[PDB]
């Protein structure tokens, strides 16, 4: 067997804009075994409505989903990612940063 | 397959 | 262009709580058309992309039937394998396959896959020469000796050689608007002070369909490997991805600095740079 701990990246489907709606994305791959818990936060709350991609995988048999949800960005809000999975000791948050 |  | 139509397939125990999870999933070229979760109430064969939302109600019950199948067989494979490997009774184990075709740019079959996993690992794959197997361990190499007697090579090849190609073709014609469409990247260089006397070039590649894309920097045209930094292609979403690459860069030397961008949609390879 082998277990493989979750990349993350999270970022917008566009270039964001303040007051413009847009995609919140966050992008979990390689990590093995495939049951995972993703949440998106706005100002460290959880978002509801939030959908994902089917599970499918890669070449190396390592697991990847995209997780979104809606959301217009403006000055104030901060949003992040947050990810359990059985590799990590504790959640691991991944704030957005909206030059990546 | 048809079983492994 | 050389095309493809494939398979995914997880299979997750779930033992002392009832049957096994599985998810497939089925794709032409980087893009998404069909879906089986059996954790719904009467699991079905889904579509997941409007152009094969047009098959008729045969077709979805043939693709309900075939997963279902392969869903009864996942599941004594499952069993199977912890018998192999000799392993407890209790705790989840996964299995994964995956199998398609290529469709060659004169029109033939190009290239072949069967390939299985158990726990994240390669257990026995399909010979490119579509005639024979190769088994990863002693446990796979009991599989291998099954499907060398029920001769399961040569009608897998068969699937490879027709069908798989049919359907592939009907496909790539009724998506044709988006399948045969190369989106190409929207490409543009951003600038991000990290000091008085030096800042972060990032290089962006947005939208582009398929997948396979390169994004290099160089200095004064040599490539740049030292302060660097590639994400892995990610999906945008909306099924374009997205990809950037930064370099850190002393303030004032901005303009020695290119990034390079190859992508089907790009008929010449592109050349950019940081534009204030
Ligand atoms: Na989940
Ligand atoms: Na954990
Ligand atoms: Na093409
Ligand atoms: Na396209
Ligand atoms: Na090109």
């Amino acid at each position: 067997a082998i277990q493989r701990t979750p990349k993350i990246q999270v970022y917008s489907r566009h270039p964001p804009e303040n007051g413009k709606p847009n995609f919140l994305n966050c992008y979990v791959s390689g990590f093995h075994p495939s049951d995972i818990e993703v949440d998106l936060l706005k100002n460290g709350e959880k978002m509801g409505k939030v959908e994902h991609s089917d599970l499918s995988f890669s070449k190396d048999w390592s697991f990847y989903l995209l997780y979104y949800t809606e959301f217009t960005p403006n000055e104030k809000d901060e949003y992040a990612c947050r990810v359990n999975h059985v590799t990590l000791s504790g959640p691991r948050t991944v704030k957005w940063d909206r030059d990546m | 397959g048809g079983g492994i | 262009g050389s095309h493809s139509l494939r398979y995914f397939g997880t299979a997750v125990s779930r033992p002392g709580r009832g049957e096994p999870r599985f998810i497939y999933v089925g794709y032409v070229d980087d893009t998404q058309f069909v879906r089986f979760d059996s954790d719904a109430a009467s699991p079905r064969t889904e579509p997941r992309a409007p152009w094969v939302e047009q098959e008729g109600p045969e077709y979805w019950e043939e693709e309900t039937r075939r997963a279902k199948a392969r869903a009864q067989t996942d599941r004594a494979d499952l069993r199977t394998l912890r018998g192999y490997y000799n392993q407890s009774e209790a705790g989840s184990h996964t299995l994964q396959w995956m199998a398609g075709c290529d469709l060659g740019p004169n029109g033939r079959l190009l290239r072949g896959y069967h390939q299985s996993a158990y726990d994240g690992k390669d257990y026995i794959a399909l010979n490119e020469d579509l005639r024979s197997w190769i088994a990863a361990d002693m446990a796979a190499q009991n599989t291998q000796r099954k499907w060398e007697a029920t001769r399961y090579a040569e009608r897998f090849r068969a699937y490879l050689e027709g069908p798989c190609l049919e359907w592939l073709r009907r496909y790539l014609e009724n998506g044709k608007e988006t399948l045969q469409h190369a989106d190409p990247p929207k490409t543009h260089v951003t600038h991000h002070p990290v000091s008085d006397h030096e800042a972060t070039l990032r290089c962006w590649a947005l939208g582009f369909y398929p997948a396979e894309i390169t994004l290099t920097w160089q200095r004064d045209g040599e490539e740049q490997t030292q302060d660097i930094e590639f994400v892995e292609t990610r999906p945008a979403g909306d099924g374009t991805f997205q990809k950037w690459g930064a370099v850190v860069v002393p303030s004032g030397e901005e303009q020695r600095y290119t990034c390079h961008v190859q992508h089907e949609g790009l008929p010449e390879p592109l050349t950019l740079r940081w534009e204030p």
